[PDB]
């Protein structure tokens, strides 16, 4: 009876792999970026990186390589899932759309191998003879490459070399030959083998086995003109080819291990290298063209180019530009320049890509303060460590406000020698109209003086021929920019009112009852051109430039999207979309390389269409925004700008990949709006509602607005303290032993350039190498508005902070920052000494209140019921805040890393392996072990849904829920709890916490962050929702196409090295929200028995507004 | 001025000159 639900709140942003090649067409420079379950394809264009198609697989991309075999049109992509799903792909844009055909596929797991240190390796032959795998120790797998092997078949060779580091296929050999670095006793070596796919055996390799560096970590396939292999160790870079052998050992390298490499030239004369310190080297193979026209290679030279961010992938694109794929921090784009312009860095940043990095910890705050919170995470490691403030939805920041009561229109107006800055704002009430005169921000209105007084203005703009028009319920009126007086007016033939109004720079389309009149703006005159009465009564008009071929309309009778020319009123189309309530707003504008038609029903729904303008032919989809007539309007932030959707749920339609973005606005309700670039509020927007008249600015192009706070060090834990109006963050930096026997700063990080910056000097202990890297932990008092390191309190040497708490204890009025540490000596791996320290941020100082000496590692701790629950090594103590402010102490026996508290005296502890359930009783101060879990799990996170639902996540990228068993005898069968939920996420969860990003039928909300920068939400479903969506899952696998032909069943299965179970009690909207992206024949194959399309399309539309 | 930065690969020149 545990029915949960997981959605992606943010795609994984870390970059794990990136390759270059010709994938779309021939000479189509593609950049293929691997995130986790996502695959991104780009085309190098003048613009920069422009994508073609972002696909999504049911697996964790572990091997990604490109190649086109003998006689192929374009390169064939190859991908291997970490769960051992192989597939060859092919970009095929034969039609106007894009489809990734799956030429081949096949699972290549071995029932009898052990995954090896340094993980999976996927190598491909230089001439596309075979794919080579190194999944398990001592087993090299071969997959021959022909055409009939479409069901990817494979066979294993045996590898006498047991511990293998890195393998590569050598260029220019008589047949497939392999070069690798393997380890055994007596250091590690490099051996050569020949793969013989005719006898399925290993043959003695081209050259002798050499001894190499002890820490050789990478092998580089050197191209044809030179041939050989380059081996990158920690301190010596060596070149091996037969008897030839070169090697250079620059001390410039040892400081950090080289991690990645990328080939620059096709010749291989130049290579790019990357440090964990964030460097970027250029490895050189200098040439020596001899007498006999041949080329040879003479020496190696490595010289530093500068520093990028810490790179896990590396890739030269084109024109001296390199894409830096960062896993610990922001991926970026980099230009390498011959002239080192500034300092010594030949490296210049061009673009950075938001990477939420390894999310170590996070917390939810109401920084905006309605109901919608913002996530503040601890992203990145080392120099790329930052804080990320995920704000959800387009937001504004108001600059002024005026108590108005019920406006019915907003219009900018310019009434002066044109300064290019609007100086007049004109409002309209149900009848009365008041032309606000605002040289500054004034209230007092002077009707700039011909505009109508109490008749309720429908349009008020700046028409061409340097004049100013006003459409109202009396007449259209032209006030001039020559004497500034009423010079022209179009009364009505029957002398009756105007209903609809539509005006641009030089045209005017008005409507009376059923009639449609056309007017053209000329100096001091209003000219009549067209004239027609429609079939039905006019409800809404739109014209869009100062001359429009088309004129869109909405009628009062049949909800007819009708398009008309203007020099006459010839009908060009009508749509079969008849509702029952009137269309209220209509608009047509240009977003990107297209022309869309928009229409707003009175019920709250909106349609969008596409078309050109040489014929009136037009993409029905009932997108629902608010519940009240949504008044549309175009607005102008930059030049390429979008439309504003005034409603009680203000949406904004931006341009995506030349499609639709629908981002809510963090305001309660808006009825009317218009842009404003004023000589007093420049580039502001005027927002009207039923109350105030705000004025402010705008933020973002899509949903999230991610604020960044660079820390330049590693942030570990985070808390929020409202009484101090500031955050609390624990963080560690790296320091290397100097020539003096102490440490040093690598780079000026945040803790070292803090405002206060105190230290410790606490004698609590009484019972030292050189050239090392030591950690130094601090407590950062980040401020919550002007993120800055107010205070940075430093701990003792060899003391690592591991837990952070911001709470009140006992009946003490003060709110404290409680920090629990652990003494780490670089020798014995389970700490024996620790500390729990209680601080207070009084004003500008960080007082040390109390200090309970502790012997053990304080892994985690949480406020419990005014008591300080703490986890020390294998003991779970319950402390208590003494009136003397001493925190006196109360027992279990278990290694708790993670610790949560529902309340009600019930606890959650993890990790001797599995989960436990403990209860406190006002009885003895001691806990009772209610019911634990026995099947083991190497876990990494914990959370509570309710009293009988406990969320787990373990080192294996799976989720699972525990629940107290209800079996026969409560004597023991209750003393256990089973796993009513199993689920494979593919992400490495680090932290669970409660809250929702949206301001908020389905119960619950738990957010989690992951190493790949992915953010997800967990909810709960009644037994009528779970069984609806469960059968909606087991019917969507049949009607959705998998990129690798990987059955969704297999992807979600609980996978470990031991129990491979099916999923239960879990539902992923990432597989169910996609149901809104299919055709109706398919979409109605899932919904037939047990219910139609319009009864799921708009039900799921509620299930996307949970995150 | 770097020696080893003269003449980076150029597959197309109008390929990256907008930014």
């Amino acid at each position: 009876m545990s029915y949960n639900y997981v959605v992606t709140a943010q795609k994984p942003t870390a970059v794990n792999g990136c390759v270059t090649g010709h994938f779309t067409s021939a000479e189509d420079l593609n950049l293929l970026i691997a995130k986790n379950t996502r695959l991104e394809i780009y085309v190098v264009t003048a613009e920069g990186l422009r994508p073609v198609k972002e696909v999504g697989m049911y697996g964790k991309i572990a091997v990604m390589e490109l190649f086109r075999p003998k006689g192929e049109s374009k390169d064939l992509l190859f991908i291997l899932t970490a769960k051992y799903n192989a597939c060859i792909l092919e970009y095929k844009q034969s039609g106007e759309s894009i489809d990734i055909i799956t030429r081949a596929h096949g699972n290549v797991q071995d029932r009898i191998g052990r995954p090896s240190e340094t993980g999976i390796i996927g190598i491909i032959d230089p001439e596309c003879r075979m794919i080579g795998l190194r999944l398990y120790d001592g087993l090299f797998k071969v997959i021959p490459l022909d055409r009939d092997n479409k069901e990817l078949k494979a066979f294993n060779i045996r590898l006498e070399e047991l511990h293998v580091i890195d393998v590569k296929f050598l260029y220019g050999c008589q047949a497939p030959t392999i070069c690798f670095v393997y380890q055994d006793p007596q250091g590690r070596h490099v051996k050569t083998y020949e793969v013989s796919l005719r006898e399925k055996e290993f043959n003695k390799g081209p050259w002798k086995q050499e001894n190499v560096e002890a820490e050789a970590s990478m092998v580089i396939a050197v191209p044809e003109p030179f041939g050989g292999a380059i081996i990158i160790g920690q301190e010596s870079i060596t070149y091996h080819n037969g008897d030839k052998y070169l090697a250079i050992a620059p001390p410039i390298i040892k400081q950090s291990t080289i991690v990645c490499h990328n080939r620059v030239d096709p010749n291989g004369s130049r290579y790019l290298l990357g440090d964990m310190e964030g460097r970027l080297f250029m490895l050189l193979l200098e040439k020596e063209e001899q007498m006999d026209g041949t080329v040879t290679l003479k020496d190696l030279r490595v010289e530093l180019l500068g520093e990028t961010s810490i790179a896990e992938c590396l890739t030269y694109l084109d024109n001296g530009v390199v894409f830096v794929g960062s896993r610990l921090g922001d991926s970026q784009l980099v230009k390498l320049n011959v002239d080192s312009n500034e300092q010594g860095s030949y490296v210049v940043a061009m673009e950075t890509f938001t990477n939420l990095g390894p999310i170590v910890d996070m917390c939810v705050v109401d920084l905006e303060r309605q109901g919608q919170g913002q996530l503040v995470t601890c992203s990145g490691a080392f120099k790329e460590g930052s804080l990320r403030i995920i704000r959800n939805g387009i937001g504004i920041h108001e600059h002024a406000s005026i108590d108005l009561p019920g406006i019915k229109g907003l219009w900018p107006l310019r009434s002066d020698p044109n300064r290019e800055t609007d100086d007049t704002l004109v409002l309209s009430f149900v009848g009365q109209t008041r032309v606000l005169m605002l040289n500054g921000e004034e209230v007092e209105e002077t009707e700039l003086m011909g505009f109508v007084d109490d008749q309720q203005t429908f349009f008020c703009g700046n028409v061409a021929h340097q004049q100013l028009i006003q459409i109202t319920s009396a007449s259209v009126r032209l006030v001039s920019q020559e004497p500034k007086a009423l010079v022209s007016e179009w009364k009505e033939p029957q002398a009756k009112n105007i209903s609809v109004a539509s005006c641009n720079s030089s045209q005017v389309v008005v409507a009376v009852g059923r009639a449609l009149y056309y007017l053209q703006i000329h100096p001091q005159e209003l000219r009549q051109i067209s004239h027609t009465e429609m079939e039905h009564e006019v409800a809404c008009l739109d014209i869009t430039p100062g001359l429009s071929p088309l004129c869109a309309i909405g009628l009062w009778t049949d909800i007819s999207a009708r398009i008309l020319k203007l020099p006459s009123f010839e009908l060009l189309h009508k749509e079969m979309l008849g509702g029952e309530i009137i269309p209220r707003s209509i608009l047509m504008t240009t977003f990107e390389s297209s022309h869309y038609l928009l229409c707003a029903l009175g019920d709250g729904a909106l349609f969008y269409f596409g078309l050109n303008i040489e014929t009136g032919l037009l993409d029905r989809k009932k997108v629902t925004l608010g519940t009240q007539p949504t008044v549309l309007r175009t607005f102008r932030s930059l030049s390429t700008t979008n439309v504003f959707a005034c409603s009680d749920r203000p949406t904004v339609i931006y341009s995506s990949n030349h499609k639709l973005v629908f981002s809510n606005v963090n305001l309660k309700e808006v009825n009317y709006m218009c842009p404003l670039n004023s000589d007093g509020y420049p580039d502001s927007l005027a927002l009207a509602n039923n109350s105030t008249l705000t004025i402010g600015t705008i933020d973002e192009i899509q949903k999230l607005h991610i604020r960044t706070v660079p820390l330049y060090e590693s942030p570990r834990k985070i808390c929020y303290q409202e009484v101090s109006q500031c955050f609390g963050v624990l963080s560690s930096r790296i320091e290397v032993q100097d020539t003096s026997g102490g440490t040093t700063a690598l780079r000026p990080s945040a803790s070292t350039q803090a405002l206060s910056s105190s230290v410790s000097s606490s004698k609590l202990f009484s019972s030292t190498s050189f050239g090392e890297e030591v950690e130094v932990h601090n407590l950062l008092i980040i401020d919550q508005h002007t993120f800055e390191v107010l205070h940075a309190h430093q701990f003792l040497q060899n003391e690592y902070a591991l837990s952070l708490v911001s709470c009140k204890l006992g009946k003490d009025p003060n709110t404290y920052f409680i920090v629990g540490t652990a003494m780490v000596y670089p020798e014995e791996a389970e700490p024996k000494q620790g500390r729990i320290v209680v601080f207070q941020y009084s004003d500008g100082k960080l007082q040390t209140v109390a200090e309970k000496e502790v012997k053990g590692a304080v892994y985690s701790m949480v406020e419990f019921n005014g008591k300080l629950l703490a986890s020390i090594n294998s003991t779970v103590r319950l402390y208590e805040w003494t009136t003397e402010k001493e925190l006196r102490t109360h027992y279990n026996n278990i290694m708790a890393l993670y610790l949560k508290t529902k309340g009600d005296f019930i606890l959650v502890g993890d990790l001797m392996r599995s989960v436990l359930l403990l209860a406190y009783k006002p009885m003895e101060g001691n806990f009772e072990e209610i019911a634990r879990d026995f099947n083991p799990n190497w876990m990494s996170a914990v959370e509570i849904l309710d009293d009988d639902n406990f969320l787990g996540a373990e080192n294996a990228f799976n989720l699972f829920v525990c629940q107290k068993d209800s079996a026969a005898t409560t004597d023991e069968e209750r003393q256990h709890l089973q796993e009513v939920g199993l689920f494979h996420l593919g992400e490495f969860v680090n932290v669970f916490c409660h809250g929702s990003l949206v301001m908020q039928p389905t119960q619950g909300s738990v957010l989690f962050g992951t190493v790949n920068g992915m953010i997800g939400l967990v909810t709960s479903l009644s037994e009528s929702w779970y069984n609806l969506l469960l059968d909606m899952q087991n019917r969507l696998n049949k009607v959705i196409k998998s990129v690798g032909k990987i059955e969704h069943s297999f992807w979600r299965s609980f996978h470990t090295e031991r129990k491979t179970e099916p999923a239960t009690g879990f539902i992923d909207g990432d597989l169910i929200e996609s149901f809104l992206d299919i055709s109706r024949p398919k979409m109605q194959e899932v919904v037939a028995n047990l219910a139609t399309a319009d009864d799921l399309i708009k039900v799921v539309e509620e299930l996307t507004r949970i995150h | 001025m770097a020696d080893f930065l003269k003449g980076l690969p150029v597959y197309n020149k109008s390929n990256f000159s907008r930014f």
